[PDB]
């Protein structure tokens, strides 16, 4: 039981580190990139209308 | 490259999936290492 | 005639069609104040002007005009060294009266006798972090890309105090042959920041060999855009007449861009993407053309503009236009600062286009460039491997990888860490690099030829 | 004067303007709503009218006040609650019998039935006079003469008329200046434009040493006067609590509180609580209120008054700076100031820019901070005064990526974090060395190093101990405590002390309420002293467990210093510390042996 | 004439116009600034004046040239550096005493000081002639005629007189052509408008390789003469490096280098660099430069020049393409050309399309890439020619989804991606198979197979090694390399070697920068033989670590191979690569057992 | 809101004002403008959306004499479950806390389904006695 | 299209018109309205872009005589790659389903690379028997 416990904890430890460092910041950066383009399409339109 | 027009909604849920996983998996990890320590002292003796 | 209206910093004048483009006019206010302005637009019996002084408080028939009849030019002189100015060329600390020996109009194109032979000599500040990875040639432009929460001001200061000590050493090597002068233009910065720069020139003994132009943010937005240009016209004059290498430090670029943006959403032009100007590119281009060797071929204008990202990204309209025009960038990072590394300049995506050109063999080694290629590769892979170490542990980390982990630490704490009075030289930088690089096997070191490798491990 | 041509939405356009300037304050119609001239096209002026125009008509008169939007700085400024354009709230509460000011009702910018006793300064008939020179003073405090009457800037000449000592009305004159004929008469109150910054002899780098009486600012990253500081808010993280603390505990001459466009429930608290509260440097006569001049706009108040707010407060502070007093400027919050700008642009059809937020933003935020600072005071005596700016910022889009928070962090050299967690745990403020920096720090500590404190050495060593500890906590989580030595465990203990003693406060005693420079100094001296000996002793053959059982009485004593008087050794240098050095040395002999 | 009505910015309006196209060339003032009539509003034509302006009086004459903006096509344009508005920069250095053009000036577009050598043609007296017929030639090069002089298109007739062999001037007439009376007399140079593509008899499918000289380009996805290429930037592109390569290595007869409003340093590097390097077939008269004609513009140099640059360059290309010369046209960078349209659209006030970039960007861009290609030469003689358009682009949005990049991606035939991480490590030019394509590869690979190379099989195997590497690389980072098998461990390793060795072509040699079609083949062959042998050896019983250790020295030798010159063995097919095959085979026996 | 201010001031009564739906009021405000020279801000919603919210908000608080009061609970419906949607964000800054009601609990079949997980009252202590 | 309608109607033929490239067609529409009084909507695309697509699309369907038909295959390349871009988004609505080609299959080395996961035709079952 010990030897197995020793192997499984090593895998569970890698997964926490992976989701924390890689996954979450990728979701932040991608969201942001798209946000910045997106708001500008709505704004420029209003300026076009006004002109 | 990823879709520009209202990706926001899917991408938010991706974040919520990720987030749920850190807390839960950390609880799970915490508990396994807490047990592991108990066994360590037993096995050594 | 007299003033019909003012919409923002645009002033609607009614006047006749006889003035020329950028002709100065003067507004007589009933407040006992005169304000100067220059024609941005001329139309059928009216003109639209941006005033350098004020931005508001302009009347209708109380306010009258007289046209000067003279287009906007800078009295550029060469005995302007050691004198202190503001953002218009008036003294604020009682530096010597401007005089005149030539007049040049500002258009980003005075006489424009910029480069058709590229730079090839080397300038070193004694900073390894800068010099090795980014080989600064005598008329290249490499900006400093930093972000909020960093001491960009402090690094700009390192350059200015350490320059003018390293350069006579470089004079003997034939890196230089002639004196150095610094022309500092500050835009839109705090009193506290402005004094810091002035403090650095006093402290060194290069207050007599520097020109300082101080524009503050509470001085008109129109005054602020003229400030880098004024500095640049002067700079070209010193280069021409007395054949010195002029380094221009133009800080801060974001402040300048905020000024352009207010005069483009208050214009009858629709601005580009993210509410930032459609000719924002052009406005920036005006500075940038004014780079390279100037006639008589022994003076030059070299440029380091200072940019702080106000939104922490290279996604933003300012970094992306800036980087296209210039030839490289020198990148500073947040992580390194937090840790206690000064200067905190990171070397991960910092790049020099004209690296090859800049290195020589009559004042630098030819191995500067070869060894650079290794450092950039090795550091780059090493930074990425470290993040990877965190995730995987030791179950996908090799013996070789352990060696990359050691190279990374050592590079950070030695190559990048040096105090603000520490002076290096190119030969020393190469020697220290060679040592770090030494633990790697021969096989690993593969982007450098066997001839070089074998002699110096 | 003018006649109204059209009124379209909140905007009034009026014809027959041959002399309206584009900053002028005007009263539109017969309802006398407040308005200011944004743009002029031809003989037609564009006015944004900030106060409701229901009832207003076309063909009605437009009467100029004859000057821009300005604030009057006069005497009687203390123990009053104002609006951001400045009109006494208090006088409206009595008269109108309504707390807030409703449409069409206006009052002079200060009370005018009030009379003050004017004493002369150092001038006399026929002597030359210049700007910033003290022409007389008025008391308002029984601590200081708050209102020094200065000669107006943009005014100089020879004085034809000096009134003597005696009591005068605000309307009544006391000075005439001859400067190209009669320049004008002058009165106690003088007028000053909000957006125009006062002239000063020269501004200098922020370095003037004074406390805010909150230890953690000083200790972790030296608190600065003439500084600029940003603090993140979220309107229930305890920012409002530290603002009332920051205002009381300080030893500065005045505090100016600016509620830029706030809840109004938070503004209600500052009105009432501050007169209840008592000075930490003595004084009666409504203590905190007497030292405080209060500008209060809630979020519902005209967009002009909120917009003016930050400018108007900083103007009162700069004026006092010119007087040679040290003033503290506390603003909550620049995110509400930014928002208001968005409102105005949108109402005009003036294009905003990035993230829907004005193009006008960057230059304006920057214009404001540069007014704040250390200066040598305008006028011939030459004095030092300072204005310290603390501005809260908060999300403006529900993100911290908002243009405002990110623009201000660039301009500032001080950043101090603020947390929900530490506030629930009862640490107020909430500053940690991971969410902060101060680049002003090198000059401050240096200044402190002179006076008696060993400050610079101590402070660098303090930052490092808290940093190193964080890393040592991560090991406790993964591996546990079976891979940590006595020396690493010691780092943790020292760090807990630093945090306990400085960061945690809540007003436990009238020793947390005010702390001098000396008590801050003695606390850290004690922690480092223990750190070096303790680690040394474990290297020489001791254990953390051993150190703990013997240390006992001396170690609890240093932890409790914050409840006790600092006045034990002398009068502000603490005896509980001075004796500790000897006991800690003695402690270490026993520990090694 | 015209009368200048308004000068508002670079856009100038003049009344009392007549004629006026929509591309008609005008000179504004007595200064003679470059402009073009964009619009007409009423009698008044709106001209954007693209030259610098700080001193243009309103109410001066505006002179029409009577004709659209054109370039002169004739002898002596080769080995000459011009701007896009056609003024000899070399002449500008002499006259002006300034390197760049000063504003307020204008001068003729071709030097009129020199004489050129006319040699007869293939059209004698009474032969019928029709445009693009080779009337004669002028030698400009010391191995070829770079300028074969054609009769201009839409001219035809029978030749009464051909002047005899001899030297003449280029102003001097040497031909009379009869069509409908005396048609006109002709000179060596003729004009052609740049907004009119020069006609062609017929277009031919591309089939003849563009030898790019670079390994990473030949190997990953080859290009063809008659091709179209898009390259996205981010300032890690190494555009000058690859452009300099294209000029020297590409085996085209002529190369037209176009500076589209660049650094001004980089254009200066490629001018200086050509005479120092040597031609690929011998000849000196400034070697590479002798075949190279430059359009050079700088960023804040006249915008008309910048805008005209791709058009003027491509018209230059088309002329040589009708002469039956193969041409490599390098456009660097078109995104600054597109930027100009953003600017134009702004100045005018017209509404834009996506992200402020106009809609007319896609259609204009599409015409441009369509004027390039492989063709059968215009005229009776019949020759084959080519235009290969290679264009760099860049974001300004910090993504790859922005209009400029997108509109080019639509149209382009060959795409060479840019991967920022590889470039951060330095691997100029940097590509993966997933970010790049050439639709032309199939037809190219059959052609390469005839030549000697094993090229088809190697193209499929190259894609496959990179594609597998990408998938496995995600699994390694997140999960661990523990799941992976030893063959897939190998996949990462062989692929890494290809990254460092191919992509990196910056070098410090011309052997580490020029990799011939044969040198590129041997290298790729050697590396695949390794991978196949390697997957087998571990399969019948060997380790990734053990295998790695045995090849060892032999692996270093293939890495360092690239540095070695290509001029040895049979030609570039060295004995050094051939022996290496045997050593891999031997190693295979050891590794397995 | 006006009717309420009169009952509260003159005859001194504690009034709770229930206002539903602030999202429909906001839409109306975005909706008007179709010949005005007034331009909206983010997501098509005014730059002056603040100003309009404020307007409702000004009638809310203690009345003079203070035994009567006007107490306001506005009700805001997220149409797409986005807390970064401009309507809740501006309001949230002005308001003294917020009540969050979530879909998840309604689904288990709890009614009312107020998850008190991110809900806050910032003057929680101040109310009780 | 008009010629196809003549083929389908008068002589009862099965006509296949293959119409490439819609994207090029979309740009052309976009370049105009830059001096028309008619104003451009979302992402600078005309609002009557839908109307333009629908004129093209109209000649498609079984003709009367019910022995002829015109089947229409429009060819769209996504210029930005996403399917929420204006060019594809509007078209997919007018049509009854969609067929997705994908970059990813192409990379592995597949031809014709067709992903089927978002691909569905909602009138498929009824037609066929």
């Amino acid at each position: 039981a010990f030897i197995i416990l020793d192997e499984v904890i090593k895998v569970t430890n890698r997964r926490v580190n992976a989701i924390e460092h890689v996954i979450i910041p990728r979701t932040e950066n991608t969201i942001a990139y798209i946000n910045s383009e997106l708001d500008e399409l709505d704004r420029e339109e209003f300026y076009r209308l006004k002109k | 490259v990823f879709p520009t027009r209202m990706t926001l909604g899917l991408m938010k849920t991706k974040l919520k999936g990720a987030n749920q996983g850190y807390s839960l998996l950390k609880r799970k990890s915490e508990a396994l290492t807490k047990r592991f320590r108990d066994i360590t002292k037993r096995i050594d003796d | 005639n007299t003033v019909s209206g003012v919409n923002g910093p645009l002033v609607i004048l009614e006047k006749v069609k006889f003035p020329r483009y950028n002709e100065i006019v003067n507004l007589t206010l009933p407040d006992g104040t005169v304000r100067q302005g220059q024609v941005l637009e001329i139309r059928g019996d009216r003109a639209i002007v941006q005033v350098f002084e004020g931005t508001s408080g302009i009347d209708v028939k109380k306010t009258t005009v007289e046209f000067t009849g003279e287009s906007l030019r800078i009295p550029v002189s060469e005995d302007m060294l050691g004198r202190i100015f503001d953002g218009s060329g008036r003294p604020i600390d009682n530096g010597p009266k401007v005089f005149a020996e030539d007049y040049l109009d500002i258009n980003g194109s005075p006489i424009n006798p910029y480069a058709r032979i590229y730079p090839e000599e080397m300038i070193s500040t004694g900073v390894s972090a800068i010099d090795t990875m980014n080989s600064i040639a005598r008329g290249q432009k490499i900006p400093i890309f930093s972000a909020s929460g960093l001491p960009h001001n402090e690094i700009a200061a390192q350059i200015c105090r350490q320059a003018g000590l390293v350069r006579p050493t470089k004079d003997v090597h034939d890196g230089h042959e002639e004196n150095f002068s610094i022309v500092f233009a500050a835009m839109g910065v705090n009193l506290e920041t402005a004094r810091f720069f002035k403090q650095d020139f006093e402290e060194n003994g290069s207050l007599e060999r520097t020109s300082l132009f101080l524009n503050l943010a509470n001085d008109p937005t129109i005054e602020r855009i003229i400030t880098p240009r004024l500095a640049l016209t002067t700079a070209e004059y010193l280069a021409y007449q007395t054949e010195r290498h002029v380094l221009t430090i133009l800080t801060d670029m974001s402040s300048y861009a905020d000024a352009l943006r207010e005069v483009s959403a208050a214009r009858e032009e629709v601005p580009g993407r993210r509410g930032y100007p459609g000719y924002m590119y052009t406005d920036l281009s005006t500075i940038y053309e004014r780079a390279g060797r100037v006639e008589g071929r022994n003076g030059s204008i070299t440029q380091i503009p200072i940019l702080t990202m106000p939104n922490d990204d290279i996604t933003h309209p300012i970094p992306d236009l800036t980087g296209y025009i210039t030839e490289g960038q020198i990148f500073v990072d947040r992580q390194l600062h937090n840790k206690g590394i000064y200067p905190p300049i990171n070397v991960l995506p910092s790049l020099s286009r004209l690296m090859k050109s800049a290195i020589g063999e009559g004042m630098t080694r030819k191995d500067h460039g070869d060894v650079s290629n290794q450092l950039y590769a090795k550091y780059a892979i090493g930074k990425d491997a470290a993040a990877m170490k965190a995730v995987v542990g030791e179950e996908a980390l090799s013996i070789e990888d352990k060696l990359s982990l050691e190279f990374l630490e050592k590079f950070e704490k030695t190559f990048i860490t040096q105090g603000a009075y520490e002076d290096r030289t190119v030969f020393e930088s190469l020697d220290q690099a060679w040592s770090l690089l030494r633990i790697y096997p021969k096989e690993m070191l593969n982007r450098i030829s066997p001839k070089i490798l074998d002699e110096f491990y | 004067y003018g006649a109204i041509y059209s009124v379209s939405g909140p905007v009034v356009i009026a014809e027959n303007m041959i002399g309206c300037a584009m900053y002028e304050l005007v009263k539109v119609g017969h309802d006398n709503l407040v308005g200011e001239v944004i743009r002029i096209d031809g003989d037609k002026a564009t006015i944004q009218v900030y106060e409701e125009t229901a009832g207003l008509t076309v063909g009605d008169p437009v009467l100029r006040t004859g000057k821009p939007l300005s604030v009057e700085l006069g005497p009687g400024l203390m123990e009053t609650i104002y609006d951001g354009i400045q009109r006494p709230l208090k006088a409206i509460k009595e008269e109108s019998q309504s707390i807030y000011i409703p449409r069409g009702i206006d009052t002079p910018a200060l009370d005018r039935t009030i009379k003050w006793q004017f004493t002369p300064g150092k001038f006399q008939v026929g002597d030359h006079i210049s700007g910033g020179d003290i022409y007389g003073s008025v008391f308002e405090n029984s601590l200081i003469s708050s209102h020094k009457i200065l000669l107006p800037p943009r005014s100089r000449g020879t004085i034809t008329w000096i009134a003597p000592a005696g009591e005068y009305t605000l309307d009544e004159k006391i000075l005439e200046v001859e400067f190209d004929g009669k320049k004008s008469d002058f009165t106690l109150y003088h007028t000053w434009p909000v957006r125009v910054p006062r002239p000063v002899t020269e501004k200098l780098s922020a370095d003037y040493p004074l406390l805010t009486g909150q230890r953690v600012l000083d200790a972790l990253f030296p608190c600065v006067q003439g500084g600029t500081t940003c603090i993140p808010g979220a309107f229930g993280c305890g920012k409002t609590v530290i603002s009332q603390s920051l205002s009381k505990y300080s030893n500065s001459d005045a505090i100016i509180y600016v509620g830029c466009g706030e809840r109004g429930n938070e503004m209600a608290e500052v009105l009432m609580e501050f007169p209840e509260l008592y000075t930490e440097m003595s004084g009666t006569k409504e203590p905190i209120m007497k030292r405080t001049t209060l500008v209060a706009n809630t979020s519902n108040m005209p967009v002009a008054a909120r917009e003016a707010s930050i400018y108007t407060g900083i103007t009162l502070a700069e004026y006092f700076r010119d007087q040679g007093k040290n003033v503290s400027m506390i603003a909550d919050s620049s995110s509400r100031w930014a928002e208001a700008l968005r409102e105005i642009s949108g109402r005009l059809g003036e294009m905003p820019a990035d993230q829907g937020f004005p193009a006008y933003l960057g230059a304006k935020l920057a214009s404001f901070y540069e007014r704040a600072g250390k200066a040598v005071a305008l006028g011939s005596p030459d004095r030092t005064g300072s204005v310290s700016i603390v501005a809260a910022v908060s999300p403006a889009g529900g993100d911290f990526s908002d243009p405002v928070t990110t623009a201000t962090l660039g301009i500032t050299q001080v950043f101090w974090g603020l947390d929900k967690k530490l506030a629930q745990r009862k640490h107020f403020p909430s500053i940690n060395t991971s969410v902060s920096y101060s680049k002003y720090t090198n000059v401050l500590n240096k200044f402190y190093d002179s006076n008696y404190p060993e400050f610079p050495v101590l402070r660098d060593r303090m930052k490092e101990i808290l940093s190193n500890a964080e890393e040592l906590e991560q090991v406790v989580q993964l591996v546990g405590k079976s891979a940590l030595s006595d020396s690493d465990k010691i780092t943790l203990d020292v760090a807990t002390l630093i945090k306990e003693d400085f960061l945690q406060q809540n007003g436990y005693s009238t020793y947390d309420a005010f702390c001098p420079i000396w008590k801050t100094f003695d606390m850290m001296r004690a922690f480092i002293s223990y750190h070096d000996e303790a680690q040394k002793a474990v290297a020489n053959g001791a254990n953390w467990s051993k150190l703990a059982d013997s240390t006992g009485d001396v170690k609890h004593a240093v932890s409790s210093s914050k409840f006790f008087e600092p006045s034990r050794g002398e009068k502000e240098v603490h005896g509980e510390f001075e004796k500790l050095l000897s006991t800690m040395q003695e402690r270490f002999a026993e520990s090694t042996d």
